[PDB]
Formats: structure tokens, sequence, C-alpha cells
DNA sequence: ATGATATTTT
DNA sequence: AAAATATCAT
């Protein structure tokens, strides 16, 4: 019955005993993989998303440092930032679970500084009591049905508990939700939960990606900003319609005039083509003959969704290049195993991995397209 | 040295250059710098390899200082002898110390580890019934011995009190004697039958420290080095466990003796049957075929004159062979007379547990050959990181002499220049703001005074409790335990006789308005009054350590020189010169210059 | 070598 | 309550 201090000393320095860039490469060509497949998959440009925020008792829990209450706040102001930059025509809401009830912190709009203002003001708030999704889900159904149906229903619930007490049956509610065509996006905090990926399922037309639980902090930043992109609608939903709208034109005043969207003074505004009414910011509907405003500028920044780029193949090391150095930033590619170019389809001009990741990220037409004279 | 240009700047280095040597090629992952001719090392603690390099270099080196990022260590004869004691050999160490080195070892350094490496295990010690016979499994070696004048398969009976002698000699001679013994091999001596309780679990680091002790599956004499309030005394406690043997304790004070026989019952399955304590209390022993004695150095120690009830329980102690003796501690055992206790008591292993090894006279390094090689070292940063020994900032404020006080300090002689500067008036104001600072945020404050006459001065101004040496036995535990377990007792002054050895996790804050002279010793002893705080694992805790000082006054000389041990292990004195909110307090003593007056003629009237 | 302080005994 | 021996520092 000898103890371990009588059978040996550990000896830990005996444990210690004395290809990266291709590495890189074929690391570089299994993410690109994922990357290859992309089709121009029909988005719904117009959304309306209701923001869902579980503020409970499990949120004091320190896995996400500080907490997870702090964690989640701070990335909800990004995620409105990065929302309403990509989508500028979409209206978002803000809901909060606590203590057993769903409370709305921010109207339906179409204003991120409202949102932002509101997450803000949740952030002193101490999170306390269970959550309730059936509460939550029921008050983001009525909130989401003024809205026109053009537009798509989206409910984004940041869920962190693992038990939900709700005052009525929730599948009642999964199956309304169906009805008013609600696509629900779950991001767990802990664990898998049976309701949750049903509710994902369900809404989804039966898919069961849209419920994601993240592994690390890091992973949480990745799932807040998938959401911002709008998300595929299905053959079979038809919701093909067109919106009336105009295009103000802004107007420099020497004296401030009263706007009629807040009846405040403001030097400057938009004049609305259909009533003449001034409004302080777009886009935003007219106070008055609710037609939407918007510059062409809203429109073109979602025109690249429709047509995304077509990824770049990786040349063969064994076929002769184009050129010595990058069309684009004329960078020249490093002798090195493994030729770093990359061409596109299109026009067949190679790029360094700089303009790969610039040119499918914030520019959205390939240099080389452009150039090429038809 | 060699086809190396000396550098223009070489000059300011009295030979002490090392730029000869060429830096390796992989200087960025080797943690470790070779000082050649002073044998020092430099490690860096940030870098990869940090955690097994300290492992390795502690048992190698005896470390020097250890601040936050760079460690200092040195490599000398005992402390090479400590590491081939512990399973090693000289080509594992030039191996790992090669490896390590962020440049190649000079040949200096490799002529030091190689001498002493080789000469291990070529002469033993063994106890029979109560005759030790220095034997060995060789024969030839042996005679080379024996043909020495200076000592008087070989076996041979030496003599009992002369057995100091031998041992010291066997270190002067190349072959330094080595102390094993096979507890599990011999069963003559009855068997103690003792386990850990199962609630009971060994920390970290006291697991390692033991494991080093029982390396090899056999024990080994040694000294344990803790920092205070670490739990050397759970490590002797498991340490006797399991030998399996009879065990004899011996601790510095009557108090901590009743701490061990506590802390021993709280800790074990041992029963009161086979527990019998030989103090100046009572003198109880045990009937029981083998069980555990606990006694203080006074006791053993005294030849002379001692009681014939006590000459009959110390004939008790001196007749059956022991198997285990813990030398509790044991900063102690080289006085001039303490060291009989070893030779007196015939014990097969011997264990030593002392947090602070420091002694101002060279007779520190006398217990490498009196109990045995300093097995493990702990560092006391480390310690406070992993939340085992609560976090101190240390203080050293520094309080101003008034005039009129001040010139009676030149006139006064040396032995008579103590009273001026401990009676300080400034000192009495900072000591009374401090403790009412500290007493209002619910701290427990201890304030040191080795000087009896102002321990009670201070005491009695401020209507509180001390203890020292006329103190009787019963009032002195009164006050621990009452101070430990009462709301309005929140402070207690003390003296030399609780300076060292005294278990109390209440005490959280500390001042000592007077010390003994420059000791370095007695400092570490008084801030781990405070080290083992049972509130140290709270959020943003910091416990504190006020040492009061007289400005201009021999005083600062004693109190940079009495810390310097703290510095090495790592903590930072701070110095204050002011005293934030102290001019608001309603009352200060001595603050009218009258009674500064009568103070001054209170205090000159002593001598 | 001396002075404090502490401890043990009678 | 007084003696005597150790210890720790000059
Ligand atoms: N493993 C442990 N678990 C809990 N408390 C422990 C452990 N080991 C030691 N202690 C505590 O450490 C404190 C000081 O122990 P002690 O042996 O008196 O320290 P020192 O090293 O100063 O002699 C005691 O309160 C004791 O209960
Ligand atoms: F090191 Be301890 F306080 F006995
Ligand atoms: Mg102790
Ligand atoms: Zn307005
Ligand atoms: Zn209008
Ligand atoms: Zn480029
Ligand atoms: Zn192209």
């Amino acid at each position: 019955g000898g103890y371990a201090w009588e059978d040996e000393i550990k000896r830990s320095w005996d444990l210690v005993k004395v290809a990266s860039l291709v590495a890189s490469i074929v690391e570089a060509r299994k993410k690109r993989t994922a990357k290859k497949n992309i089709t121009p998959y029909q988005r719904g440009i117009i959304r309306s998303l209701i923001l869902t925020l579980d503020c409970s008792e499990a949120m004091l829990e320190k896995d996400l440092r500080p907490n997870r209450h702090a964690m989640i706040i701070q990335y909800a102001i990004d995620f409105v930032h990065e929302f309403f930059d990509q989508n500028p025509i979409s209206q978002m809401g803000i809901i909060i679970m606590r203590n057993g009830l769903a409370q709305l912190v921010s109207q339906v709009s179409g204003n991120p500084q409202d949102h932002i203002d509101a997450l803000k003001s949740i952030r002193k708030q101490e999170p306390k009591g269970n959550p309730s999704l059936q509460n939550a889900l029921e008050m983001a159904r009525g909130l989401l049905l003024p809205v026109p149906a053009h537009c798509t229903r989206e409910v984004l619930i940041v869920f962190g508990s693992l038990s939900t007490t709700d005052p009525g049956d929730i599948h009642q509610t999964i199956d309304s939700l169906v009805s008013e065509k609600i696509r629900v996006k779950v991001l767990g905090l802990s664990a898998q939960v049976a309701i949750c990926k049903e509710l994902c399922k369900a809404t989804n037309y039966g898919d069961e990606s849209f419920y994601k639980i993240l592994l690390d902090e890091t992973h949480l930043k990745e799932l807040f900003n998938e959401a911002v992109t709008p998300l595929p609608v299905n053959k079979i939903n038809k919701g093909f319609t067109l919106v009336k709208m105009g295009f103000p034109t802004r107007i420099f005043e020497d004296t401030p005039t009263f706007c009629s969207c807040h009846s405040k003074l403001v030097y400057g505004g938009y004049f609305c083509p259909n009533c003449h009414s001034k409004v302080c910011s777009l886009p935003t509907v007219c106070p008055c003959c609710d037609l939407m405003l918007i510059l062409s500028t809203h429109l073109a920044r979602s025109y690249h969704h429709l047509m995304p780029l077509k990824t770049f193949a990786e040349v063969p090391t064994t076929e002769k290049f184009r050129s010595e150095d990058c069309f684009s930033c004329q960078s020249r590619f490093p002798i090195l195993l493994t030729s770093s170019r990359y061409r596109c389809e299109d026009c067949k001009q190679e790029f360094c991995v700089d303009c790969d990741v610039f040119i499918h990220e914030i520019l959205h037409n390939c240099p080389g397209c452009e150039s090429k004279p038809v | 040295p060699a086809d190396f240009v000396p550098d223009s700047v070489s000059g300011m280095f009295r030979s002490h250059d090392f730029s000869y040597l060429r830096l390796r090629p992989d200087h960025a992952s080797r943690p470790l710098w070779i000082s050649p001719s002073d044998g020092r090392i430099i490690l860096e603690s940030f870098s990869p390899l940090a955690e097994q390099a300290q492992d390795f270099l502690v048992t190698i080196a005896e470390p020097i200082s250890r601040p936050s990022h760079i460690h200092e260590y040195k490599i000398t004869a005992y402390s090479l002898y400590a590491a081939v004691s512990v399973g090693l050999e000289t080509d594992d160490i030039i191996s790992v110390l090669d490896r390590l080195s962020k440049v190649p070892v000079a040949e200096s350094i490799i002529n030091f580890i190689k001498g002493a490496t080789i000469s291990y295990g070529k002469v033993k010690l063994v106890i029979k019934h109560n005759r030790y016979f220095v034997e060995t499994t060789q024969a030839d070696i042996l005679q080379m011995l024996l043909n020495d004048s200076v000592i008087g398969v070989h076996s041979f009976e030496i003599a009992n009190e002369s057995v100091e002698v031998v041992k010291k000699r066997c270190q002067e001679i190349d072959y330094p004697v080595l102390e094993e013994y096979d507890f599990r091999n011999d069963h003559r001596n009855p068997d103690l039958d003792i386990d850990l309780k199962p609630s009971t679990q060994i920390r970290p680091y006291q697991e390692k420290s033991l494991s080093k002790m029982f390396g090899n599956g056999r024990a080994r004499s040694g000294i344990i080095v803790l920092p205070c309030g670490a739990g050397k005394t759970l490590v002797g406690i498991t340490a006797a466990c399991t030998i399996k043997k009879s065990v004899i304790v011996l601790c510095t004070s009557s108090v901590s003796v009743m701490q061990w026989r506590q802390q021993f019952l709280q800790w074990c399955t041992l029963q009161p049957e086979n527990c019998a304590v030989f103090t100046s209390d009572n003198k109880e022993m045990f009937q029981t075929e083998s069980g555990l004695v606990v006694s203080t150095y006074s006791m053993v120690a005294n030849t002379r004159n001692r009681s014939h009830d006590s000459q009959k329980v110390m004939d008790f102690l001196t007749g059956r062979e022991w198997g285990f003796i813990i030398l509790d501690e044991v900063h102690v055992v080289p006085a001039a007379m303490f060291r009989r206790v070893v030779s007196t008591i015939a014990a097969h292993a011997k264990l030593g547990l002392t947090a602070t090894l420091v002694r101002e006279d060279d007779k520190i390094g006398d217990l490498n050959f009196l109990i045995g090689p300093k097995l493990y070292e702990a560092n006391w940063m480390e310690l406070s990181q992993k939340g085992h020994i609560a976090n101190v900032q240390c203080a050293e404020v520094w309080c101003p002499m008034t005039a009129e006080f001040y010139q009676e300090y030149l006139r006064e002689t040396a032995r008579k220049r103590m009273l001026l500067y401990i009676m300080n008036p400034t000192k009495f104001q900072a000591c009374q703001f401090l403790i009412q600072y500290h007493e209002r945020r619910g701290d427990k404050i201890i304030v040191f005074s080795d000087n009896v006459y102002a321990l009670q001065e201070y005491a009695l101004k401020m209507g509180k409790p001390f203890i020292y040496g006329s103190t009787p036995q019963q009032e002195r535990m009164n006050i621990l335990q009452n101070f430990q377990y009462n709301d309005q007792i929140n402070t207690i002054f003390l003296s030399k006789v609780g300076d060292t050895s005294i278990d109390l996790p209440e005490a959280t804050c500390l001042i000592q308005i007077s010390s003994h002279y420059g000791s370095r010793r007695q400092e570490a002893q008084r801030l781990g009054r405070i080290l083992r705080a049972k509130r140290r694992n709270d959020e943003g805790f910091n416990a504190f350590f006020y040492s009061l000082v007289s400005k201009d006054t021999q005083e600062m000389y004693y109190s940079t020189k009495r810390q310097a041990f703290l510095v090495d292990q790592g903590y930072a004195f701070k110095v204050i010169t002011h005293l934030h909110g102290m001019e608001n307090i309603p009352n200060l003593a001595y603050a009218s210059p009258r009674e500064r007056r009568e103070l001054l003629q209170e205090v000159l009237l002593k001598n």
C-alpha cells in the first residue's frame, strides 16, 4: 500500500527533449474548399429582424469574461452597427427575456441610433429570473405583424440558459410562427436544447443549420457577423411584389425649419418627392405619405449579394504564370514550393493573397473584369 | 578566452567580462545564463522551459534572490551534494545544464560539479539496538578510513558521544557520510499503525516536498524549507505516517508543542493511547508498545540540572530506539547546547522543518552534517499566487524624531540609545493611527515589541493586552484563544516569545514599534505570523506588515539590514513618509509639549 | 566577553 | 518568588 512518494521522482525535464509555408497553403486550400462553392442564391434584401437577448441568472456565469451579459450586450452593439451598414433598408427590434417575462426595449424601426441607445441602457440592468422563449416569441410575433408583407420576418434569439419556463404550450407558438412565415435563428451558449432545435428546424423549412452553439469567445463574433447577411428563400415560398418608393433631394436652407418626423428645428433635411415634407435622416418611411424614402446608394450596397463575385482558384505550380507581379496592387509573388497566384476565371488574371481576401470581402468587383474591354 | 578582442568598456567589469564565449545559435530558447568565474546562474522565468528549469535548478543550486522575472541561483559544494543524493549523477546534471544554458558551460564550472558528484555512497552509517555501526559493503575503502587517527564488509561500533565528530570528519574527507534508512526492511522495532484521515488531502507542493525525501522509496534525513503557513506540520505528520515507526517530535516552545499535539490529532488516525507530551506542564509518558512523543529542545538538551521525575522520562526517551525524529524549527539546532539532542536520541531518520533557514553566525551550514542536506524549498511568491499563503503589502513607516527628543539621543550612550527612539512620541502617534485605521476595517492587528518596557508602556496607554516571559502559560493561552474568537479584543501586543512557531489565522495586520538588533530571522518569522490568514482566498485581499522606525537613528540602519531576507525572497518594502489623515485624528498621544517633556523625563529615569 | 530576554526548577 | 542555564544579539 505504498504511496506515490515512494515510487519514483517525476523527472519533468525528461519529458522535454532536444514545412510551415506549405502547411499554410494546404490549410488555406482546405479553408478555400468551403468557399469554392458559391451560387447567386436569391436573398431578401428588405428584412425585419427582432433581436431577442437572454437576461437571466444564466447570464451571471463567468464562462465569457467578464460575464455573459456584458459580452452579449457589447457584441450586440457591434451587430447593430454592422447590420444597418450592410442592410440600410431593413428595420430591427430588440427584446429581452428577464424575470420570466419578455420586455420590449425598442420599437421596431429603421434607426440604428435608437437600437444602440436601448442596448446601452440595458448595460447596467442586472439579469435575474428565468428565461421564457414563448413570451419572447409571442412578443416577437406581435411586433412582426404590422411589417409589410414583402419584408421577410426574422427572429435572432440569443439563448444562454438550458431550461425554459413557459406559461403555455410552446409547441403551439412554433406552429403559429410557421403560419406567419417567421424564421428563427438561435445562438446557444452552453449546450443543445430540444425545444430550441425544434423551433429552428420547424421555422427554417426543416433546415437544422440555423441552431448554433459557440465553443469559445472568438466563435461568438463569427456567429454574430454571419447573421448580418440576408438569408436565402425557398422556391415554394412566393413573395414577389413591387414596393413604391422615392428618392428625395438634399435641400440646403439658411433658416432652420420644423421636421415632420420629430417636429424639431433642423438646419437641413431631405424633401419628400410626394408631399414635400422634410425628414431629418434617411432611410426612413415618410412621416406623412408613408412611402419609404431612400438614396440610390442604399440600393447599391445590396447589389453584391445578388451577384456575388466567383471565388478564385489557385493556379497549379507547373503551369506558367501570366506575369511576375500582381495585376491590381503590383506586389511581386514570392519565389518560395507552391506558387501563390490566384487567377479570376472570367478574365484569367493572377492576384495575390491580399487581393484575394480584399476582392471578396470589401471590394466587390474584380479589377481585371472591369478592365477587360468587351 | 582565446581569439577574443577585449571591449573598449571592458575596464568597467573587474575581470568579470564573459564576452569571450560566444552566444549559442538557439539562445532565444535556452532559459539559463551561466557565469564561469562566479558560478552564478541567471534564469528567465518568462521564457519557455521555465517550470522544469526552476525545479531542476533548485535541486542543483541554492536560491539567492528570486524576483518576479529574473532568478539568481548559485552552485555550491553542499548544493551539489544534495543534488547527487536524490537519485542523480554527474552525467545527467551536465547534460541538462548544458542543454538549458544559453552559452556553453566553461571548463571551470564543469570541474566544480564533477568533483563532488562521485562521493555519494561510499561510507554508510546504521543504528543497531543502541550501538552505531559505521559500516560499508566493501572492505577496502573502510580500511583506508580506519587508518586515520581522527576516527576512533566491515562494521565497527563507534562511541555515541563522538558521533558528531566523525560526521563532520567525513564531510572534511573526500567521502561524506550518507544518511539513509530502509524502514520497510526492518521490523524488529515495534511499528506504529497510523495513517492520514480520509478527509485529509496533501497539497501539491507538500506532496512534491515529501516526494523528494522518499524519492528512492527509502526515508533519508534532510531539511524541508517551506514558507510560514505552508503547512510543515502536515508534511511532518505525513512523513511520520509513511515510515510507520516510533516518532519523536522536538519543538521550540511548549505552546507550539500543544499545537503539534492538536494538529497531529486533527490530521491523523493516532489515538491518545500512543501520544504523550514531555513538557513542563505535564511529564506524562506513553506506556504503549510504541507511539508519538512530543517534547521541547530545552527539556531534552538540558544536561546539568533536571528533576528526577523528568529524569525518568528522559531515560525513557534515551532507552528505546526510535524510527523517526522531527526537529521542528531546525534553525536553532546549531545552537551551542541544542546540538546534543541529535546525539542523545538515537533515530534512524531525522527530518528538519523550518521556514527561515537563516542564522547570523556561520553555524547555519553545520545543519548539513547534523541532520541532512536541504532536500526541498519553495518560492514564497509562487505559493502566494496559488493562494496558499496570504499576500502581504509590507511597509516601513518613517517616524521623524522631534527636536527635544533628538538632542537627548546624541549625548546618551549606545545601550541607553535604544530607549530614546523606541519611545519616540512621533512613533507612538504612528502606532496609534495605524491601529485605529486598521481596526475600523475589522482587521486583527498584532504589535510586536522586543523591548519589554516599551511593550508594556504602549499596551497600558492603549488599554490592550500583552504577552511575554513573565506571563504564565495559562494566561498566555487564554489571551491567544480569546483574541482568536472575540470581537471586542481585536488587537494584542506580543514580545520575543511569540516571534516564532505560533499559529493564529485571525491575525491579518501587523506592526512593530520596536525590534531586536539587525536580524533577518525575526523579521521573516514575525511576517509569517499573518501569512496563514483563513481569509486569504477572498478576492482583492491584502494583509499588511508595518515597521515603525525613527529617522536618523540607528534603527534605520538595523531595519534596512533586518529585511534583507524578505527582499531576497521577493517581498518589497515601501517607504511611507507621510500618513494621510493623521492630523484630523481628534486625539493624539503626547500632542502637547508638556506631555513630551514628561515622557522624556520618565524614559530617561529608566537608566 | 556582556546585557536582554526566555525558560525550567526548587 | 528566587536560582540557574540557554539563547539571541552587541
Ligand atoms: N493541506 C492543508 N489543508 C488545509 N489547511 C492546511 C493544510 N496544510 C496546512 N494547513 C494549515 O496551515 C496552517 C499552518 O500550518 P503550520 O504547520 O503551523 O505551518 P508552519 O509551516 O508555519 O509550521 C494551519 O492552520 C493548518 O491547518
Ligand atoms: F513557519 Be511557521 F510559522 F512555524
Ligand atoms: Mg511551525
Ligand atoms: Zn426630425
Ligand atoms: Zn412624403
Ligand atoms: Zn495584389
Ligand atoms: Zn476577373
